[PDB]
């Protein structure tokens, strides 16, 4: 418990980074998370957008 | 079918080719969602249903 001034500092960097990696899971108004399924579904100029 | 006694099919277990589908002039019209026409070909699914 008295080292917390040096565990908070890994602490912050864990919840950002599992944030940043968490949110390629995010749709955002497209049709997938995941590049390759929109790829592999559509031609390029219904992919696009 | 009817329409509001609408024809459902099941489709699973087999193979396709939908090319055979967009190819054929026949059809008035022809429009996709989700998925491109020529792009089927490379695709499965669980179901289908027609």
């Amino acid at each position: 418990s008295a080292l917390g001034k040096l565990q908070d500092v890994v602490n912050q960097n864990a919840q950002a980074l599992n944030t940043l990696v968490k949110q390629l899971s995010s749709n955002f108004g497209a049709i997938s998370s995941v590049l390759n399924d929109i790829l592999s579904r559509l031609d390029k100029v219904e992919a696009e957008v | 079918a009817s329409v509001y006694a609408w024809n459902r099919k099941r489709i699973s277990n087999c193979v396709a080719d939908y090319s055979v589908l967009y190819n054929s002039a026949s059809f008035s019209t022809f429009k996709c969602y989700g998925v491109s026409p020529t792009k089927l070909n490379d695709l499965c699914f669980t179901n289908v249903y027609a």
